[PDB]
């Protein structure tokens, strides 16, 4: 028993006609996926189809393979090319064949570092290819047998046997098959092609080994109930009985989110909407804490010039608590606006703001210049030129040393007034009260979906209840310390909690040299609510599907549960399901009169096993 | 032959633990097992007699 | 979960004049795999350039587009009458594809 | 055992993996026990292969069984003294099976052999 | 030469279900990538899924998961999408769309193009 | 939904090692129980027959 | 508690002359204020009157007692509520 990647049984597999002739030609391959390997199956009697092409891009940015057969040596390449959009190879006789077979597929092959030249793969001889790409090894599986058949796929069993495990290490995406047509936009001739494609899946398979060598027989565990009781049992052949083989569940159909109401909103309209702003060289550092800060709100909005934020990401920011905020302000040119970064020097970053190489925080900011300039300048903001020595990060003085900024309204950007906002978030040891947002969903109901109701998760059906809680309760719990009852956050209504269906599943089946017929029980399900085809009948131990209750009563043959029986019966032939008898009415006459005294006599021999030992083994 | 014995000493409990448990449930379930062969044997030696 | 923001919300210009859209990036575009639409009202959007710097043939040559990183931008050298609508940044260099928000550019 | 362990979780479920086949002895012992307390039911009350019945007239030269047959007029079927038997004595992958012999045939199996014991 | 073309208009009550079908005319459709975009009044552009009908597994938004399948119809070469459990914001109106180039890797889906060729638009109203 | 999946690989083997013990010694207590349910039964029957 | 003051009220009408009554009463949850302080004393609060000797009062008492960490076993009804307690420490 092996799980790997497989082909199912009895699937459709796409038969493509590469070229067709009607009268007349018709020329059309196409580009497929690759999702977990391929099985490719042909038949054509011809020098046609040699070679294939793998890869992501199929251009030069990235690498590509390139398999080609020449009925002389197979060559398998691995480099950058730069395939044309309809690659092919042409063979161009000087002479018939065997001439100078010209490359139209790529015009560039460069930087590439794979090589691997052997025997012809390509050796009415129908072949089949299995691809696979694990881990950085492709590895390629072939077969050819001789069939008879007009156009179909035999009805036999052939295993294929490895070829190559080259070591190559790219990505592989996409793929294209290759087609040498011939020399004699219309200067080239074909007969015709078709090929079969299939696809790879993850299945269990139970393969049979004989004496000798080979495979002979393979069983899919997932076609019908069956072949799941002989992949159970690891036979070919069931005997006559009842045997449990799988689990059934049902799964969420959607998903919950509960949370209290939005309120409490932090200000953060006071630091950026308002009509003063400090200067560079005098801050306005505010302090902000047990608030609910809305950050989704500066991240979204189509007016900030400038949003390059260090130490965390601006998406995350919502999933995270902090102690304290710190808010500052400036009003500088827009020429410095670069200068304000943990690594950066010049004026402003070392005399009147600087910042450590652990901000963790960031500088959004954006410009104004018909509100912040009038028609005369009003020169009003200023800094500082010269210092006796460097300032450290996160400190500065409230103190001609300054000089003001002109901001004429004419200049172009580099100079214009452009204000800045900075953000830092500490985390002291401290029940840190400042958190994000948290949103809410719909609440629907009624079906087995997962909920997250205020910090409890799970998963299950919700309904109204009759319960009477305390107005400071939030949640129930039952005897085992497990969770009952909950509290909408919104609405204050008590809602049950039950989880949705779950059971067993088992096969009814006679024996296996009778029929192949079979009857399916699912245990304490009442299926009404089954996703799932026979004749349906409910029990005490679930329900029955394939089976017909027949009217009667005999001896039990296949136990089920709660004095139901089932058997395999004729009358055509059939499984029935009947309630078991205990046997016949023996009615005795009795008088105060009669007695009965037997006559003639028999003997009788029975026999009798019982086991006495077991065999003696010792382990070290 | 593919770690330093530093780090080899580590790797090799997790097995010894393992193989432990799952020599001690056989002898568990054995003597259990081993229980009722002797009632049998009472009872045949009875119905010899 | 890669989000864009077009920073000018809307832009009013003149005829002849050059035009500037930005699409400022969350994080990293991978391979740098950007695709601009423009729409017009009761009408199904409309691609115009994709990777960034190629153009789809049939466009007019007065549009072009570059950056990268995490910064993208439009340019429309010679503005015309038939050019005023939304236009929308798209990427597709990862999973799920997400949208810009939309910059109109008009007249009236 | 796999729901108990790990409830519905396939990182769990991938570490679960590499300890072995410890689950299936656990389920093959609860299964062999469950299998077990049918036979011993069905040794203990299933000695006849017959059905036997009292006569329609009670005359037994003075005895007085009445407290031990059935009775018609309740639903049941029982004893009076078996009623007062029967009402004197009173999720994470847990599951409870049902017997195969339902409570009325147990009865009809005592009564059985009540009526072949006395005629 | 490749067209494709959508249902009409529909109008719902809450709690109900809707499914819009889209038929492509005029190319091969069997290893194009098939998208599905909402639009509502006044906002911009969502995406909600997409299938590689050859493959036969598609790909869906966190936000509608649980809420909306998609399937197609290889035969009769149609893209079905449908949706449940429907509310008052579901009001919008929905694009087909293709995308030429896309490839598979693994269990999830690679594009190497944009979205060229659109449908038409199907306007689903849910009210009472 | 708290932690890296190199770090969150640890913790979980010790739930799963407590659980699978809590586990084995119900099993255990079962078989040891049951095995005397059936020396009851055998005397019932002995004392119906 | 771990940087949470925690209060806990509840207000009942008695009749008795200077005692506390003789029955079974369950106070309520208050509030549960985030503050991250230590806390090692505690003093009352008394707003007399204004009518060094130029204030007035009527009159006040109050009992103080302390807890300690003990294990009880409490039992609750078909409702809600909480209606018996048991001290495993008495005897
Ligand atoms: C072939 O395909 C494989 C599979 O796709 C591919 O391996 C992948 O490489 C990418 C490289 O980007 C890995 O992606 C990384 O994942 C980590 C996981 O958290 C991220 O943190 C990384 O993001 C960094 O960069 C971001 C900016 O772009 C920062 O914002 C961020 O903070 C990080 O610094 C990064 O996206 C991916 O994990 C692997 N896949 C697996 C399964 O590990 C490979 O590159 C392809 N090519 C070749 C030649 O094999
Ligand atoms: C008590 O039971 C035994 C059998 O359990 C009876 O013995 C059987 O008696 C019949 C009748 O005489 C024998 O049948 C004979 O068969 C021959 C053919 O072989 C036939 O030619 C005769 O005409 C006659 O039908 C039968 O063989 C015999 N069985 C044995 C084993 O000997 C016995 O008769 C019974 N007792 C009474 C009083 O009926
Ligand atoms: C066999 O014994 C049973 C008793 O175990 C007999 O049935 C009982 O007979 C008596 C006498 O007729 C009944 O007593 C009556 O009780 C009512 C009160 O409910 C009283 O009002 C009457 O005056 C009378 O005393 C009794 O109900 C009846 N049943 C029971 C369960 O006791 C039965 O008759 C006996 N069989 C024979 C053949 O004698
Ligand atoms: C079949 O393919 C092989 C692999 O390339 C060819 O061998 C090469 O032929 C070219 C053409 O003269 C030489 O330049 C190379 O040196 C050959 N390589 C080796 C390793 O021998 C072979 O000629 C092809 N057969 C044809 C085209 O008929
Ligand atoms: C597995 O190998 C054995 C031995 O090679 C095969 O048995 C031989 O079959 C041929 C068939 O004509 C006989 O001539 C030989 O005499 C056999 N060998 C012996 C030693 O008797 C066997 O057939 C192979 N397995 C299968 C399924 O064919
Ligand atoms: C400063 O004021 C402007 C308006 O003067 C605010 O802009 C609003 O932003 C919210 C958030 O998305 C929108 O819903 C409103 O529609 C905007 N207003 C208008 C008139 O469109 C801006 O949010 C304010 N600043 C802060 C920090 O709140
Ligand atoms: C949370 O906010 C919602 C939205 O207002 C509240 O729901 C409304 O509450 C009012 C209160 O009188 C009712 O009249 C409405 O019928 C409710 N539903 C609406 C407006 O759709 C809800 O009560 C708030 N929660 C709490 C605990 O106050
Ligand atoms: C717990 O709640 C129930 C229901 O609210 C209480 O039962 C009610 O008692 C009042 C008392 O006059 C009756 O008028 C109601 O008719 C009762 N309800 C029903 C549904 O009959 C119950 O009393 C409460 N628990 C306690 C200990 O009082
Ligand atoms: C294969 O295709 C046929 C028709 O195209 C269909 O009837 C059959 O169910 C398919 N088999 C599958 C899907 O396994
Ligand atoms: C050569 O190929 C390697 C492997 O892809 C790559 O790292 C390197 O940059 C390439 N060099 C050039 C010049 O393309
Ligand atoms: C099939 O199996 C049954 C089960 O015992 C057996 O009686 C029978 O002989 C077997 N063979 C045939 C041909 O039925
Ligand atoms: C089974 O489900 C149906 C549908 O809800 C219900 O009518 C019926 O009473 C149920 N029966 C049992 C035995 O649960
Ligand atoms: C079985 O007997 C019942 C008794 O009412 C009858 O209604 C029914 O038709 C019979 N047959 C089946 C198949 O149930």
């Amino acid at each position: 028993s092996t799980q790997d990647l497989f082909l199912p049984f009895f699937s459709n597999v796409t038969w493509f006609h590469a070229i067709h002739v009607s009268g007349t030609k018709r020329f059309d391959n196409p580009v497929l996926p690759f999702n977990d390997g391929v099985y490719f199956a042909s038949t054509e009697k011809s020098n046609i189809i040699r070679g294939w092409i793998f890869g992501t891009t199929l251009d030069s940015k990235t690498q590509s393979l390139l398999i080609v057969n020449n009925a002389t040596n197979v060559v398998i390449k691995v480099c950058e090319f730069q395939f044309c959009n309809d690659p092919f190879l042409g063979v161009y006789y000087h002479n018939k064949s065997w001439m100078e077979s010209e490359f139209r597929v790529y015009s560039s092959a460069n930087n590439c570092t794979f090589e691997y030249v052997s025997q012809p793969f390509l050796m009415k001889n129908l072949r089949e290819f299995v691809f696979k790409n694990i881990d950085g090894y492709f590895k390629i599986y072939s077969k050819h047998t001789p069939i008879n058949l007009v156009r179909d796929l035999p009805q036999g069993f052939s295993a294929l046997e490895p070829l190559v495990d080259l070591p190559i290490g790219i990505n592989i995406t996409r793929f294209q098959t290759l087609l040498a047509l011939h020399r004699s936009s219309s200067g080239w001739t074909a007969g015709a092609a078709a090929y079969y494609v299939g696809y790879l899946q993850p299945r269990t398979f139970l393969l049979k080994y004989n004496e000798n060598g080979t495979i002979t027989d393979a069983v899919d565990c997932a076609l019908d109930p069956l072949s799941e009781t002989k992949c159970t049992l690891k036979s070919f052949t069931v005997e006559k009985g009842i045997y449990q083989t799988s689990n059934f569940r049902v799964q969420p159909t959607e998903s919950i989110v509960r949370f209290p109401n939005i309120t409490n909103l932090c200000p953060f309209g006071e630091v950026f909407n308002a009509t003063r702003f400090a200067s560079v060289y005098a801050w306005n550092r505010k302090r902000i804490s047990n608030c609910v800060a809305d950050y989704s709100v500066l991240y979204n909005s189509a007016s900030f010039s400038t949003f390059k934020c260090y130490g965390v990401s601006p998406t995350k920011l919502n999933d995270l608590c902090f102690t304290n905020v710190y808010a500052d302000s400036f009003v500088i040119r827009g020429d410095e606006v670069r200068q304000i970064a943990p690594g950066q020097t010049g004026k402003i970053a070392d005399y009147n703001y600087k910042l450590p190489d652990d901000f963790t925080g960031c500088v959004i900011a954006w410009n104004s210049n018909n509100l912040d300039s009038k028609v005369g300048g009003n020169y009003n903001y200023l800094y500082r030129l010269f210092r006796k020595s460097n300032l450290k990060p996160f400190e500065r003085d409230i103190s001609f040393p300054l000089q003001s900024y002109g901001f004429q309204p004419t200049n172009g950007v580099g100079y214009q007034p452009y204000r800045v906002v900075v953000l830092s978030f500490e985390l002291l040891h401290a029940p840190a009260t400042v958190c994000g947002p948290k949103k809410s969903t719909n609440l629907v109901k009624n079906k087995c979906v997962n909920f997250n109701f205020n910090g409890l998760t799970g998963t299950g059906v919700l309904t109204e209840s009759n319960k009477k809680f305390l107005p400071f309760q939030q949640f129930g719990r039952d005897i085992a310390d497990t969770t009952d009852a909950v509290r909408d956050p919104q609405t204050l209504e008590i809602l049950d909690i039950t989880p949705c269906s779950f059971g067993g599943v088992s096969v009814i089946t006679p024996g296996t040299n009778t029929s192949n017929q079979v009857a399916v029980l699912y245990q304490d399900v009442n299926c009404t609510e089954v996703p799932v085809g026979s004749n349906v009948f409910q029990t005490r131990a679930g329900c029955l599907i394939g089976a017909e209750h027949v009217n009667n009563s005999y001896e039990c043959d296949i136990p089920i549960g709660a004095g139901i029986c089932a058997s395999y019966q004729t009358q055509s032939q059939s499984i029935i399901a009947y309630t078991m008898s205990l046997g016949a009415e023996n009615s005795v006459a009795y008088s105060n009169n009669s007695i009965a005294i037997p006559t003639n006599f028999t003997i009788s021999v029975t026999t009798e096993i019982l086991p006495v030992s077991m065999t003696k083994t010792s382990v070290d | 032959s593919r770690l330093d014995p530093p780090e080899a000493e580590v790797q090799i409990d997790r097995l010894i633990t393992g193989r432990l448990q799952s020599l001690q449930t056989y002898v568990t379930q054995q003597l259990i097992r081993a229980a009722e062969i002797r009632a049998s044997a009472n009872l045949a030696a009875t119905k010899m007699s | 979960e890669i989000v864009l923001t077009q920073s000018p919300g809307t832009l009013s210009l003149s005829p002849g004049e050059r035009a500037t859209l930005s699409c400022r990036a969350s994080q990293s575009v991978t391979s740098s795999y950007l695709a601009w639409y423009q729409q017009k009202p009761g009408q199904a959007p409309r691609l115009l350039i994709y990777g960034a710097s190629s153009r789809v043939t049939g466009i007019p040559d007065r549009f072009s587009g570059s950056g990268s990183g995490t910064d993208f931008t439009l340019t429309i050298s010679r503005l015309e009458p038939e050019d005023f609508a939304v236009y929308y940044c798209q990427q597709y260099g990862s999973s799920p594809l997400t949208f810009g928000g939309g910059t109109k550019v008009e007249i009236k | 055992c796999t729901m108990y362990i790990c409830g519905d979780s396939t990182e769990c479920s991938n570490l679960l993996l590499q300890y072995g086949s410890f689950c299936t002895q656990l389920n093959r012992a609860l299964t062999g026990i469950a299998v077990e307390q049918d036979k011993n039911t069905q040794e203990v009350f299933a000695q006849v292969k017959q059905i036997y019945k009292t006569p329609p007239i009670k005359d037994f030269g003075g005895f007085n069984f009445s407290q031990i047959l059935p009775d018609p007029s309740k639903p049941s079927k029982r004893s009076p003294i078996e009623d007062l038997l029967f009402n004197k004595v009173t999720f994470n992958g847990l599951t409870v099976l049902p017997p195969l012999l339902t409570d009325e045939m147990i009865a009809q199996y005592t009564s059985a052999l009540l009526a072949g014991t006395i005629t | 030469q490749v067209q494709l073309v959508q249902s009409g208009a529909e109008v719902k009550k809450p709690g109900s279900s809707v499914k819009v079908s889209c038929k492509a005319s005029g190319g091969t459709f069997i290893n194009y990538a098939v998208t599905w975009v909402r639009q509502a009044p006044g906002q911009g552009l969502e995406w909600m899924g997409g299938i590689i009908p050859i493959l036969g597994i598609p790909n869906y938004a966190q936000k509608f998961q649980g809420r909306v399948t998609i399937t197609a119809d290889k035969s009769t070469s149609t893209a079905y999408m449908e949706l449940s459990s429907l509310r008052s914001e579901d009001t919008a109106v929905y694009y087909c769309a293709r995308v030429p180039q896309a490839g598979a890797a693994q269990g999830h889906y690679y594009y190497y193009y944009g979205m060229d060729v659109w449908g038409q638009g199907t306007t689903v109203t849910v009210s009472s």
